[PDB]
């Protein structure tokens, strides 16, 4: 990409190793609060024993004040992954996390990782600004915070990823650092013997421990002691270029290239020590493994481009096989939901089906319960009234209506009730177990 | 034999799959689920 | 002998009773186009 | 002892409540309108007619049909008995009741509204309680018997004995009044008795329909209620009765207008009329027995009728949510085996991402010591990295990256015109005689 | 030689993934299995 010799692997916890130093020992921050691993606080309070005791908790283990790399490997992912739930559940960060890409976002997981969902949140006007793009102006913005202040180098690079969108920030620190201890960044000059292993990551002598072997403090890839070399780039750093001298001919000076042993010699060895194969003066050589190596570089920069192409390939691979997923749980949902409304519409068939006979039947009960209690009500009328006149002693009044009564007492009497008919009776029928066995053995799933 | 044994619930992720006859059907079943069980008691 | 004139009338009187503001001639009219008391009824019941 | 009346709400409440079909006021300045239809307390009548146009969905100047008042008669009954239903004070003693005393709790509440009657705190408990005496005694000193007394004392006589006799004794004293605006036909009120035994104030009423039945007689057969003397001769009673005319005359009527056709005296005409008629009356009371109770089986088959109608839905609802519910088993599954599927394929992806990072944090950080070593212009330095560098280099020439296999992917089958035509011939009701 | 420089070159790309493995074990598991990511996926499982 934009490589003059910038590169780099561009994730978020990529982004972070580079920002937090790897400490296996608690150690107290700028702000003075008991931190280890990859920037993981152990305890506010500034407690002598908080720190050891939530070290001993976080772990599971007895930590005096020592964890192992994978212990803090562990920490670190742990204290990423909780950054992330953080944004997420937040109603403030949420929306704009979900507005930016990849790089941007690594850029607010990282404010979150170093000052908690809490602190982010209240970076309002820089929050909306980044949601709305607004890039430059965000950069501006967030560079007058108190973080800026306390903590300017980090705030640079996190800006500048949010500004530019790039790695630019990291792949220059990222180069930088080939320049300082792989394992405590100080800056290789000559007082600190810096050595280069064979894996090309480089240190103090002071930070490699045990011909023998050396286990790489960075990768930790082994190789022989005797195979690990001055980094001699660096050993120079605090003078300029210096003569090497042979390490048997130890007053005689490096002056040949060998090509036959790809390596320098003084005039001694290669006239003795290695006569009879190919060589050069130093300075004759050099063009041509310059020209040599640049090459390679060029050759591997091109696998490189084939590799970051591959690799985005995957990750499509991925989303595609996450949303093959969805597509089959909606299709099952839909079929399910698709199969209950037939049912449902056979249920309502069935019930009509019954209804059809229950109204005809009951338009028919119901017409002779309304018949049976008007012709009732009638014989109540006519008995009631009957029986009070005859329970009065006003014998005139009984006789001069005597007819009007009479006449509605045989009326009564002929009176035509048909009897009360008997009803079928309906029961609904189906194979439970017939069904049951067609669902559990629905469909697939090809 | 209470509702979520004929309940089905789509996640927000599969809501945005479905599309409009997709959120019709399954209100159909849906409601209509709950009006046989109201009726039922269950 | 009259049984039907005596049953007639008596259909009637069932109908006059259940249908106040019929008059007799359409009362009569649908008890002799039908067989039952609920026959009859559930004619008069259509207005 | 002549104790006849029909026992449900719907008759009691009509005994209680006279029909009205204009808005009145009620006693306590309220407008009402039918049945005991309360339109509002509002003292506006304007507001009492938007009610009421509300209420029927016409434009109302105050005035219903008989159709109309039934309506609103039997929504305030279900009404009632909602409100009953859905009152934690109300429904526990409810259900404790029989179907009468039920219809007594009913009757309180069409009249005073839920609240009201929750407000009976110690008579409800009585009552559920079944202290049916004592509850009487307390109902009996509230508001509401002291503002409606006749009616308080047949509901508290109702919820006394489990009877109805309270209400067929109105009945009884209700033949002694106007079949329409219910006052007591007193001789003022030119009391008439028509043919169907029916009896009103003249005011009330060749040919007349009945205000109460609907029925047709002429009304030359209206004759004035005379259990509440001659009509021609203004000193003379009728002591005679004119067998040939068939009607009761007086001594100077029979001696003149009837003279010698042929009579019997009063007390031959009353004793024999009596024994007569107290004979039909007990052959009807007889048919009105058998009556009650082929209505009682009418009954039982309409509930009958009505409950296996509810068998069934019950029985297809539930046969089709036992089947939801295998349906549902079966997806939890379907949806299974797929996750088994993609966290395979997703296990597969991520290693090979894994591998192509870590490869490229390697080819990066060679390239970068690579390059960085050539800016440099320490060239001893160079010469002496020279084999380091150029062993990395060469080895990150030569690692291997798989590429990505096509992974295939993998769908959801199922018949749906199986399914379909299977519900469609799902169950069967089946009928038996 | 035509094979032999596939087999380092799976072996230095195993070696990259898994840096404190013995070159015998990563090769035992290149001879035990037929692709590069199969032997890193039976690595993975060490
Ligand atoms: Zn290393
Ligand atoms: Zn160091
Ligand atoms: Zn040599
Ligand atoms: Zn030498
Ligand atoms: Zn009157
Ligand atoms: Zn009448
Ligand atoms: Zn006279
Ligand atoms: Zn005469």
């Amino acid at each position: 990409s934009s490589s003059e010799n910038l590169y780099f692997q561009g994730n978020i916890f990529e982004m972070l190793r580079i920002d937090e130093r790897l400490r296996l020992k608690i150690y107290k921050d700028t702000e003075g609060y008991y931190t280890i691993g990859i920037g993981h606080l152990l305890t506010k309070s500034p407690s002598l024993n908080a720190a050891k005791s939530e070290l001993d908790k976080a772990i599971g283990r007895n930590c005096n004040g020592v964890i192992t790399k994978d212990e803090a490997e562990k920490l670190f992912n742990q204290d990423v992954d909780a950054a992330v739930r953080g944004i997420l559940r937040n109603a403030k960060l949420k929306p704009v996390y979900d507005s930016l890409d990849a790089v941007r976002r690594c850029a607010l997981i990282n404010m979150v990782f170093q000052m908690g969902e809490t602190g982010v949140a209240g970076f309002t006007n820089s929050l909306r600004m980044l949601q709305q793009k607004r890039w430059d102006e965000a950069a501006v913005n967030l560079a007058k915070s108190i973080w800026y202040n306390q903590t300017p180098n980090r705030a640079k690079r996190v800006i500048t990823t949010f500004r530019t969108g790039t790695w630019d920030a990291y792949a220059a620190e990222a180069l930088e650092l080939l320049e300082h201890c792989g394992v405590c960044r100080e800056r290789l000059r000559p007082e600190r013997e810096p050595r280069l292993l064979p894996c090309l990551h480089s240190a103090c002598s002071a930070c490699l421990g045990p011909g023998t072997v050396v286990d790489c403090p960075v990768c930790k890839q082994q190789c022989f002691s005797k195979d690990i070399v001055e980094n001699y780039f660096m050993r120079d750093s605090g003078s300029g270029e210096r003569t090497v001298y042979c390490n048997v001919h130890k007053h005689e000076p490096l002056v040949l290239f060998c090509e036959s042993c790809d390596t320098l010699t003084c005039r001694d060895c290669q006239l003795n020590a290695h006569k009879d194969h190919q060589y050069q003066f130093l300075e004759d050589a050099v063009r041509n493994q310059r020209k040599l190596l640049a090459s390679l570089v060029k050759r591997l920069g091109d696998k490189h481009a084939t590799l970051q192409k591959s690799t985005k390939e995957v990750r499509s691979s991925i989303r595609q096989v996450s949303d093959v997923q969805k597509r089959v749980q909606v299709d099952v949902k839909m079929a399910i939901l698709q199969i209950m409304k037939e049912l449902n519409k056979r249920g309502r068939v069935l019930v009509n089906d019954a209804q059809k006979v229950t109204e005809g039947q009951q338009e028919r009960l119901e017409r002779q319960h309304w018949t049976m209690t008007k012709i009732q009500k009638h014989q109540e009328h006519i008995l009631r009234f009957a029986s009070w006149a005859l329970e009065s002693d006003n014998n005139t009044a009984l006789l001069l209506s005597k007819k009007l009564i009479y006449f509605q007492l045989h009326r009564a009497l002929k009176m035509i009730v048909d009897p009360v008919e008997p009803h079928g009776e309906m029961k609904f029928q189906w194979d439970l177990n017939a069904w049951t066995k067609s669902a559990e053995a629905f469909g697939k799933i090809v | 034999l209470q509702f979520r044994d004929v309940a089905i619930e789509f996640s927000l992720e599969e809501w945005h799959c479905l599309d409009t006859a997709q959120r019709n059907l399954y209100r159909n079943v849906m409601l209509e689920n709950y009006s046989n069980l109201v009726f039922l008691g269950i | 002998l009259s049984e039907l004139e005596d049953l007639k009338d008596a259909k009637l009187q069932t109908l006059k009773e259940l249908f106040p503001q019929r008059s007799d001639n359409d009362l009569l009219k649908l008890i002799e186009s039908t067989s039952t008391m609920d026959g009859a009824i559930a004619a008069a019941l259509l207005m």
